[PDB]
């Protein structure tokens, strides 16, 4: 019935398949989320996400992952229906159990909605990853650093003198330090790991008792050195030696 | 005479009803094939799964010679049952051309019920299309 409009039909759809058709749409925004951190402290530290929208969802469901030495004290949630443009957020902490050290810092969360674009009744799924930043004075008992002889690696920097006091809150030696040359890292369950080169070295080394540790803390160094330059507008990005010692 | 016509006529709506449900699938990348990212996707139940504790093996492969696919991940939505999945979004590792990688999750169900997952494989950061979206139906454990 209707041979010359049902005709129309066959005739429309065969261009889509006689293309690719994945993806037509513009799939440009349905969704945005951010994770910010507040500056709590030991353990226990306090996030915030957020969830944004520009159509109605719905099977929308989101999750949150970290390294197996970290875990979360209110695990993944759910989020069960949506206006259009609304937003909601769901707070959770970070709990931290005693094992001894996290691969990588950062954790990421993700989201899975679901459109119901008119092929379907249902909604075709889709997948949003968001990844957030982790401090590290959640893992924080900074004690006397031990002037010693270890395994060793060797940076440098552009523009070379930089005060490690003013790099960051003062982490070891809460009393009065009588020296701005004390490099005191102790940043794990149970370790022991200075850093050196603070004045008359323009090369910057560090030494570490274990060969496990330097991974947490020089990339920690790099980006604490990029959070102090943009301040002042050097834009130093180079150094590196010898990656056959290791 | 007649049977000729009769034939058409039938086959014409066949047409039309295989492409108007091919695209019902294809916009929503069910099939376990594709074009851009050249990998196919098996996935099966292994004997060790069996009763409450349930095993998922899953099987990548690349179809290339000379291209390997870098850095993709793997994640499964599903209605949520009593399983937990403790894992559930990997990232998985650097496809070679030729080999097939087997990759193996652990289902933990509580009780007797069954209920289809989802496994989806992604590009790494711009397309969330979620190509090779395999409808895994799972088997009623005890």
């Amino acid at each position: 019935n209707k041979s010359q409009g049902v005709w129309p039909m066959t005739e429309r759809e065969d261009d889509l398949n006689v293309s690719v058709v994945v993806s037509p749409n513009f799939d440009s925004v349905s969704q945005a989320t951010d994770v910010e951190v507040g500056t709590d402290l030991v353990p226990s530290v306090t996030v915030k996400v957020t969830l944004q929208n520009r159509v109605i969802l719905q099977k929308a469901k989101l999750s949150v992952y970290v390294q197996p030495p970290l875990e979360l004290t209110c695990d993944q949630f759910t989020f069960e229906f949506m206006t259009p443009d609304l937003t909601r957020t769901v707070s959770f902490s970070v709990y931290l159990k005693r094992s001894y050290t996290p691969s990588e810092l950062e954790g990421n969360a993700v989201v899975s909605y679901s459109r119901p674009t008119d092929r379907n009744p249902d909604g075709i799924p889709r997948v949003i990853q968001c990844k957030f930043r982790l401090p590290l004075k959640l893992i924080c008992l900074p004690g006397q650093p031990s002037k010693t002889a270890s395994h060793k690696i060797t940076i440098d920097t552009n523009k070379s003198p930089v005060s490690l006091l003013s790099l960051f809150p003062g982490f070891a030696s809460q009393s009065d330090d009588d020296q701005v040359n004390v490099m005191g890292f102790h940043f794990l369950g149970g370790a022991r790991i200075t850093v050196l080169a603070s004045k008359t070295s323009q090369r910057y080394r560090i030494q570490s008792e274990q060969f496990e540790d330097l991974w947490l803390i020089t990339n920690e160094l790099i980006l604490r050195l990029q959070e102090y330059f943009e301040k002042q507008g050097v834009k130093d990005f180079a150094c590196s030696f010898s990656g056959s010692i290791p | 005479t007649a049977m000729h016509r009769a034939f058409q006529t039938d086959l014409y709506l066949l047409r039309l009803r295989a492409a108007r449900a091919y695209l019902q699938a294809l916009e929503s990348s069910l099939s376990p094939l594709s074009t851009t990212a050249r990998e196919p996707l098996k996935l099966h139940a292994v004997v060790q799964g069996l009763g409450p504790t349930f095993k998922l093996t899953l099987h990548l492969q690349n179809t290339s010679t000379t291209r390997p696919v870098l850095g993709l991940l793997v994640c499964f939505l599903y209605n949520e049952a009593l399983y937990s999945l403790p894992r559930a979004f990997f990232k998985v590792p650097l496809l070679v051309p030729g080999l097939n990688y087997p990759l193996e999750t652990f289902v933990e169900s509580l009780s007797n019920k069954g209920i289809s997952d989802i496994i989806k494989v992604l590009v790494l950061r711009e397309g969330q299309s979620a190509p090779l979206l395999s409808a895994h139906v799972n088997m009623p454990g005890s």
